[PDB]
């Protein structure tokens, strides 16, 4: 089910379940980031593993991420996603979120 | 293999050469109603290929500022062709359907329409303690149009209306979507002008979008009844 | 394809992968599916056997538990001023007016069970004199028989009518109603309209009609007042659950209807579902050493 | 980075999807703090009358 | 223990473990690989 | 037999002379995570020699004032070579550990070192309300000093420490303590920067005394990571 | 078949919907040094997932008037996550190379890349007689860039270079290349901070060509280590 | 008597009458004779 990532002031309604991607003229730049916080207010609450989860106090186990990508087909462009265990903060650059 | 698809029901044929597969809701196939099941004593009529065929309804034009349209089963139906008559003419109905959604741009065009199909979609209206009346549900052959699509018109979720029976037309990879829907009611038969078991919801999630001369991108919407079945035979309420 | 899930699945080692032709991290969510991507075919895997029970998910216990359905306060004492419950109250029984049953609910399209019904009653003095253990009379009147007028009157006679007497001192009262559906389960959802005439309610069907819960106090008036209030609390049991639904995000509005308008800001607002951040490339609750 | 011709917009958008794996497990059941209420709702109060 | 005379009265079915995700994750009428899905 | 032993450990090793036998704490050795105990589904790095090694700490002075020793584990190996490293990078770890304690005099001194490794050592404050502070239990490859020995600081009772996995440096008997300690939490593997599972106290019940010519007497310790697992590769913390 | 490709390694993964099959070079495929090989004594580290996993490098911009890039190995490596730190910690160093060259740009873009991975790269210096220095060769992360890519900065020949493992990026029919390295070296082992065994070299031999409108077109160079072993542990040079 | 369906309902379970005390007086890794210890 689909993620509210876009939740931004200015993001109205169903501009907020989609994440704008353009043409950069610097190398490896960071597009966005997702909190992982189900419990507290996040692009991860309002979906149908959120919503159910929120019945419950503990959980375990993987969670699967997909992107889809809505550009022409004309479009074309390599993206790289990084999930970052616990312990330190969130990576800025892409060669921190590399590893 | 995927990719391209013939449907032929009756008199009528569909093909796609741009198909995502497609979605047998909750995997399932129509079918007629065995005696196990049957509640009705009289014997049905079951006119096959007059009713089980497809039926296209008027074309829509996606726009920069859409919100989506939906139109509702059998109520979109139940002025059309043989399947019209024998709706008017009997009190009790029952078939699934064969639902498809075209919409094809160029190579240079952008857009996703969410095509989803929802059980019992009970509207909600907005902002007053008043029920949506007679007029604002049975919109017919036309359909209607999304208030407030994000919560589905219902004070409810259009991001986890993928829990639904549903496809996407994402206008890079393809151009048409299909959804087989079986009989959906917690009654074997029911009567076809006061209860709808499914609306048909397109929504454009992502919007339409290109730096090309602009063309009129119209949806279009087929459905074919499949194992229609009617009983108690009378005048036509028409 | 069907099968008996006890526990969460295992996981098993996997290798360096390399292979031409063979991408299981793509997939066409155009095709309606979910991702079938593994773990083991997106990272490097031990094994873990996997000794997590699944069994609180289970339907029957995550709806199986009872909850308010219910709540009338009254007045207990010599009515004949007033102009007002008089020591007694009708209800139309539903299940729409209490949002943490109505939600859970709302999940699905189709339910059928039994219901478990628990009859709680307190009693406080007006404005002190201890509290009367008293007796009540619930009365369950089906769809076209005749509801009590008036505390004494001789609907209360029950003669066909299943009634429960039950003293404040006791436990709360219990019963068991059936499924009693006259479909195979109840519309938790219906689009469409109740009558064959234009002017029927829209979205409550017919078929789901319970009737009207009739609860009087037995004894009659004492010289001073008292405030009696009835809870009823229902639990779903037996149960058989079809067809998913998205959850409720706005606030309810109404038991007659899903009417929205959601909070004024977000979270819950009808523009905004989720609260916001600053930015995509704001983490809002980033550790900092 | 993304490229597109001239004929293409300019700008293109991802949507992003999250489900559970079936190792997922969940325990301890609890009130969701999702929905509430602070009055009766509308007609609640009519199913007495 | 259950003494009533009818079935309804008794208490609750824990026991169901049976599941069919694929009915929600997989509706697709061919069945996926692990392989490109178009 | 018992007085003589030698540890080999990577490309460290280490002779005694005069050990006491050596303790294995509740019997157990260190062993790898098996896979009918294991939650991170990742595969692990597990670094052998390494990390698996002898690493020794900056000596100690005892003094006659001396009140005793401690370190916590990991925390005093957290920043020490790859070791260090991995725990660094990594957000999950799991070691067992080897303590070799050195003390040695002549055969005209006198003292006792209780040498104790203590399983979760959540340390009091004396005489406040508040609990101690970060800095006040993180003290790395440095280690602390106990502020009441005679309580474990901890409102408790050195008389009864030995309870815990222990031996005695008695410098008539012995010059070395050896104890071999296994995993030891309520989780299969733990963050090592914010949990320490062992502490080693050291701690002069018998205060160092002689009438020869005054030396310096430092105690030493070497320790050996065993059985190094880490998960949840990410960049350092450092 | 062979023009989609997934890599996985460690906790990394590559996808790519456009290769051109790939490069195993010489046929070989990395291992780790069987005993009848093995020079040095000690037991190695094999770090296995922590070292042998996709590291990716700062990407650079392709040009009109690009000569093109080149990388050392393991170089360009030594200081980036945990190989870097096994780097610094041991004397001795083996390993393979997964590489993976990654460009895109659209349908009406033109330009061809040579990606060659040339063994023993030892550079000329340019109309001199004094050899090249530590600095014109240790490039590190950053990489170089090509003086006279026509002679390969080493009085060569780029049209000859065909005969070192090599793809093409031809950007009309692929968007990514890919070679597997063996071990390449006369010794099994080395010390990584003074010889490089492998140079990754991109060259345009095509430029990049188009007329819509222009757009930064990178190319990026992801980097897998395999079968990584180091011997001659001790303080890291760092 | 326990009639409830989570086991962890059940009363007290007194009947687990073994002993290890060795791992707390004897850790030691060559075990003591019965003969000069050291
Ligand atoms: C007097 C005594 C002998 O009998 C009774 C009889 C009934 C009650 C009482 O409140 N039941 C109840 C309270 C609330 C709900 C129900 C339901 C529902 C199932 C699905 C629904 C959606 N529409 S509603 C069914 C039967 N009952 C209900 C209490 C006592």
């Amino acid at each position: 089910s689909m993620m509210e990532i876009n939740n931004t002031e200015s993001a109205v309604g169903m501009e907020r379940l989609k994440v704008d991607i353009s043409a950069l003229t610097d190398v490896d730049q960071l597009l966005f980031n997702i909190p992982l916080d189900i419990q507290l207010d996040g692009p991860l609450r309002n979906t149908l593993v959120g919503n159910i989860s929120r019945y419950y106090t503990h959980w375990s186990g993987s969670l699967e991420m997909t992107f889809m990508f809505c550009g022409s087909f004309m479009a074309a462009g390599k993206l790289i996603l990084c999930y970052t265990p616990p312990g330190g903060s969130c990576p800025t650059t892409r060669e921190t979120a590399m590893l | 293999s995927d990719r391209v698809l013939q449907l032929k029901l009756g008199n009528s044929a569909i093909v796609t050469q741009e198909a995502a597969n497609y979605c047998c809701a909750y995997g399932e196939w129509p079918n007629y109603l065995p005696d196990h099941e049957a509640v009705a004593i009289d014997k049905p009529t079951q006119p096959e290929t007059a009713t089980d065929r497809f039926y296209t309804l008027k074309s829509v034009k996606w726009e920069t500022g859409s919100t989506g349209w939906w139109w509702k089963l059998p109520d979109a139906l139940n002025n059309i062709g043989m399947f019209g008559q024998n709706v008017q003419h009997h009190y009790l109905y029952r078939s699934g359907f064969l639902i498809h959604v075209q919409c094809n741009a160029t190579k240079f065009h952008q857009g996703a329409l969410l095509v989803v199909a929802i059980p019992e979609h009970q509207r909600g209206a907005h902002n007053t303690n008043t029920s949506p009346g007679f007029d604002d549900i049975m919109k017919g052959e036309e359909g209607g149009t999304f208030n407030h699509p994000y919560v589905l018109d219902d004070g409810t979720s259009l991001a986890c209306a993928t829990i639904f029976p549903h496809q996407w037309i994402n206008l890079r990879t393809n151009n048409s979507a299909t959804i087989v829907l079986p009989w959906m009611n917690a009654a074997p038969m029911d009567f076809p002008l006061r209860h709808n078991q499914w609306t048909l919801a397109i929504i454009p999630v992502v919007p339409l979008g290109t730096r090309t001369t602009s063309s009129m991108v119209p949806i279009t919407v087929s459905i074919a009844p499949m194992c229609c079945e009617f009983n108690g035979l009378r005048h036509a309420i028409t | 394809i069907e099968s008996i899930i006890k526990t969460a699945t295992d996981t098993v080692k996997s290798e360096i992968n390399a292979e031409l032709g063979v991408v299981p991290s793509l997939n066409a969510v155009e095709t309606g599916a979910t991702s079938n991507t593994e773990p083991e075919e997106a990272i490097q895997t031990r094994t873990v056997i996997n000794q997590h029970g699944v069994s609180e998910t289970l339907v029957e216990n995550f709806l199986s538990r009872a909850a308010l359905v219910s709540k009338r306060s009254f007045e207990y004492k010599d009515h004949t001023s007033s102009t007002a419950d008089k020591n007694f109250f009708k209800w139309t029984i539903n299940t729409r007016s209490f949002v943490q049953l109505r939600r859970k609910l709302e999940l699905f399209t189709y339910l059928r069970f039994d219901a478990e019904i628990t009859i709680l009653t307190t009693v406080a003095v007006n404005g002190y004199v201890g509290l009367p253990d008293l007796t009540l009379q619930a009365m369950f009147v089906p769809t076209g028989a005749l509801t009590p007028e008036k505390q004494d009157s001789f609907h209360w006679q029950s003669g066909s009518n299943a009634s429960v007497f039950f003293k404040i001192s006791d436990p709360p009262a219990r019963i068991t109603i059936p499924f009693m559906c006259i479909n195979s389960a109840y519309s938790v959802f219906y689009d469409g309209f109740a009558g064959f005439e234009k002017n029927g309610l829209y979205g409550i069907n017919p078929a789901d009609t319970i009737g009207n819960l009739c609860v009087r106090i037995v004894n009659e008036h004492q010289p001073v007042g008292f405030t009696v209030t009835v809870r009823v609390y229902m639990k779903p049991k037996h149960i058989k659950a079809w067809a998913p639904r998205p959850p409720r995000t706005l606030p309810y509005m109404s038991i007659a209807n899903a009417n929205y308008k959601g909070k004024e800001r977000a979270p819950n607002a009808l523009s905004a579902i989720i609260g916001n951040r600053d930015s995509v490339k704001t983490m809002p609750h980033n550790i900092v050493n | 980075n993304l490229i597109v011709p001239s004929e293409s917009s300019d700008t293109c958008s991802l949507i992003g999807f999250i489900a559970a794996k079936d190792d997922f497990s969940l325990r301890l059941m609890r009130d969701s703090p999702d929905i509430g209420q602070l009055d009766h709702l509308h007609a609640a109060e009519a199913a007495y009358q | 223990i259950n003494f009533y005379k009818d079935s309804y009265a008794a208490s609750a079915s824990k026991q169901d473990f049976s599941q069919d995700p694929s009915k929600f994750t997989e509706p697709v009428v061919e069945g996926l690989k692990a392989a490109p899905v178009l």
